[PDB]
């Protein structure tokens, strides 16, 4: 467990600096949500480590809170909707005679296609696959020891 | 007996050589060495 | 689906400006018979704004080019009714005139330029 | 079976917080009839413990909440509709002079198409996608613990 | 058989609250009805046990209820429709300057199809869809039970 | 086919709205030969209401806007005849001035916006 | 052969209840049509028997009669149309400026087609998909009932 | 040879009551053109047998006499037209501000596109497409019975 | 970790000349989040070195920065959107009488597609690419160091 | 190392010869970035050398001149924009009552796609993709000296 | 009789090696030797 900091969090991200509108209770909520989406278990040996980890775990509660406060107090009775508004990307825009077209993610699952709502998701989705390069070897032994090798060596 | 862990987006792939052909060009070599000497090849290379 | 505001998701891709809006409350008289009206509290809204563009006209030598805007907001903004309107200004001081569908989600706006601004820092 | 709490559940959506238009026995009448569709066992070796069982169990609720809410004052007329109210993303929408145009979702069945209705179901799909990495062994005896390897070790 | 409760599904549904409207018979009739697309048989060892079963058959009752009294009173008419009204998922819409465009479902035969026409069917669709994971063993043996393995155990 | 509504399945994914609705019986005199209507049993409706969205005029030095409204519903609705027409209110008193195809299926609206409603839970 | 009861017919449609505009010839002499296409003989061992089979039977009937009404009176002027009313699902219709599309069922051949031309057609095939999972052994013989097998067993 | 009944035609479809415009004479005539597509014979051994064989040559009788009375008074001068009136499958039709768009039929062949003009060469077709599942065994004899199997049988 | 020198930052990129926008606790701030997507140390060995590894840091720093402000006052209302705005490549626009269109970047994850959604990620995207030819071989001995080849050489 | 000469580059490409607004310091910067993506060493063994090493110096960088230079004086603002300005091909536009579509260019990574957003980038692509034909074989030993061939030769 | 479960999007690949080729390649090279150190290989290997 990683003791959430609402100072460093706030200073991050400006748009959160209201107290009044998102209250620490709120912010330690979704810290307590996230922390399941991702393992907030560290350790030197990992993929994702200290400060990735922090910032993976601020993206993920910054996305859960837009998402969140998203359906509250936006459609001008409160949140009045029958389904409530539901996320996505946004392919294409149009207001009067003003047009906007965008290139699609490359999303194949729930989680990408979640995660592609929200800039901060986006992030997330970004650095995530940066860190995934490269693969994992968990059984095996050291059997090559054994055996005289060039120069008479056994490394 | 050990497993290795990829991406989707990942692959791999593995290739030989055929090593069964070497053996008749050598002893074909070695029988024209000894037919150049006037020497039976049992005696210079021991075996027939 | 006239429930979730679509303007409100609009305006994450396309990008907006910012304008002071200030709404009408009550008028009085000037020992004339003449109105004049009082506003209260503008504050800042987040808005798009579009171009209809004048062209002029002349009435003999007086040519007279009137100026127009049209604005979309998310606010449930009226123009005129037995009480006064409401005012603006990206630079210059505006008044509009109509409506829109304000009791599901958003509106759509106008404006005539009124002749300038106050000053000190655009008030 | 898990205790439900409907003071935390109203905590977690603000947008139900009111007792009188939500009851708390449809709350827990939802609740039961969501325990069906994910098995509410908790035990350490499961893969859904801890507080993401519960989370995942009142996303759920949420779910099917809204989509409840959809009917009998989505129409508002006491649904007076003949077949009533339909789920679904909504790919497109045009009100006037605004239209915009989303990503579809990934569906590939009955189970996450249905999710893909409201954002509570999209969380609980991107949480269960999340968790869902890796497989499982069933079958299998250590035989590999009869024999001598590398530097006489039998592990 | 299972015996079929009025007031349970009137609180379970509240859009078929009003009694003069859907009298109790045709609720029995339309229940009888549906205990042969399914099969009301209970047991323990079934996947669909429990009250699992029941909600199953509360949902197709109420999809066959809505689906009957589509026809009786729609058209303004009585139905005077030649051919009724035809059922299935819409995919599109348009009224006025309102436009909604939705994803159409994976649907691969005539059940589904037919399933997804209202949300009853699309709830029941997705319970069945998340209890069809797995698969059936029928026919064999405890053949393993006679050979020594490991740790000279026959388990 | 013009046979099953099409605005009944519409309405099972677009959403709606709730007005109330009035039916007029009859008229009659008050000794000033100005005709006085009357309604009975105003019942709920389930209808779309749109936009048409108003500009204004003169008279003279005067203003006068118009409001206006456009409504879909499945109903016989009458806006004039021998008789007189029928009544609403999203939150005011309306009147409507059109026809649509009542008589197989569905119909479409107008409507001005009268002064206000009485009140008491909007009466 | 079975007994169609013409009360309990007009009993599960009431769209049909008036017996002046369709009398008790008519719709025995339409279920005497539907026997034809479905086998009304009733055993133990088939897939279809009981309230299935006669619900089946009924449909059939309700289908046959609708389409009937189509080119009776579907025209209404005698059925003075050179080539007569087609049937078939309608994937899209636009009256004035309302306009509805809806999503193509999966039809594979002449049946299905013509089956999905009304909600009671749609209905049949749905339940007929529905019973008719599973499949047929017929030529067989218990071989394996003359070798002892793991614990000295026969079955 | 069946014998053709007009009675049970002029019952079966109302919309040719009126002996005027449809006298005796065509509806035999047309009766023994049909007889030919079809097979006229019947036995207890055959597919079609019974009363579907007669079903059958009624739905193709009628087919043929609506095609044909389409041609002589179609355009207001008698079939003045050059070629004649063509057949087929509506796909789409539109009057005024009026549309529709049907569904098309799986036709593979000459026969099917034609038997899709008209609603009796429909139900002809969805007729035969239910009769004709399964297939023939005509070459074989019964070489099993000379070999004893299971039992000490040689059935 | 390499030090970060705000001034020849500002030198760099122009539109950052400001100091009273852009304080430089901001930009170490964007740079100690920037150095954990790529590896900050040094080595002559490594396929990025020299000043190539402080221009991917400065240009990935630029792009935080960039993204940051379309956060931060892209709406200028304080960030009162729903969900903020969203990142990715204009494919095509239109601003009433003039119209756009551009080509698709190559994009098949989620870091390339998040790189293009500025100039500098673009760049450092294409100077990444440039970098990235040819491939590495970890694993090696010199096993033919032990055979004499041609003209009696070991090399 | 070879050594920028500002008045070379200005001869060469006299849209930058106002000293004012292109300082040369900012030249040379923009050299020493671009002797980065492409190595400036020089032996005469390269497929590049001389000149054409030359020349593609200074095509890149006029092509990051350009891309620099296009932000900050933009949108008649200083480049107020939030996100900059993008690149990329323009394949079509359109300004009143003129349009013009031009021919995509076969980008397939990030290196050719950003090449292709200015004439000097299409114009080191095309340098490019002419020196690029052909290969390199790099590891082998002249095995064939050792046999005689033809003539009784050696070579 | 181990049974893995895995995704649907999920892939599992096996890789084999072939080593049939060495014996031949190791006589011969022995044969050799014994031939240099002017014995038979039957003394030097105990056996041909």
């Amino acid at each position: 467990m990683v003791i959430f900091d609402e100072h460093k969090f706030r200073t991050l991200f400006p748009e959160f600096a209201d107290p009044a509108a998102y209250p620490d209770v709120r912010l330690q909520m979704y810290f307590d949500i996230a922390c399941e989406f991702i393992s907030d278990r560290d350790s030197p040996y990992r993929i994702l480590n200290g400060k990735a980890l922090e910032a993976c775990l601020y993206l993920l509660t910054a996305h859960l809170l837009s998402l969140s406060t998203m359906q509250v107090q936006g459609a001008a009775g409160g949140g009045v909707t029958a389904g409530g508004t539901q996320g996505g990307f946004i392919t294409s825009a149009t207001v009067g005679e003003v047009s906007v077209a965008k290139l699609a993610p490359p999303a194949k699952n729930g989680w990408q296609w979640w995660l592609s709502g929200t800039p901060y998701g986006q992030e997330l989705w970004a650095l995530l696959s940066v860190k995934a390069v490269g693969g994992f070897y968990i059984g095996g032994l050291p059997e090559r020891r054994g055996f005289r090798k060039v120069g008479g060596t056994f490394w | 007996h050990g497993v290795k862990v990829l991406g989707i987006d990942e692959g791999m792939e593995q290739f030989d050589t055929n090593l069964a052909d070497f053996d008749s060009i050598i002893m074909n070599q070695y029988q024209l060495v000894a037919a150049i000497a006037k020497t039976p090849a049992t005696k210079l290379l021991g075996t027939s | 689906i006239p429930g979730a505001n679509l303007l409100r998701m609009a305006f994450g891709v396309i990008g907006t400006q910012i304008v002071r809006y200030r709404k009408f409350e009550q008028r009085v008289k000037n020992d004339q018979a003449q109105y004049v009206s009082m506003f209260g509290e503008p504050f800042d809204l987040a808005a798009s704004v579009q171009r209809v563009r004048r062209d002029q006209y002349a009435q003999f030598n007086l040519e007279f080019q009137r100026n127009y805007v049209m604005i979309f907001a998310n606010f449930d903004m009226v123009d005129l009714d037995r009480n006064m309107a409401g005012d603006q200004f990206l630079w210059t001081g505006r008044v509009f005139q109509l409506e829109s569908q304000g009791s599901w989600f958003y509106q759509d706006g106008w404006g005539v330029c009124l002749a300038v601004d106050i000053g000190a820092a655009k008030a």
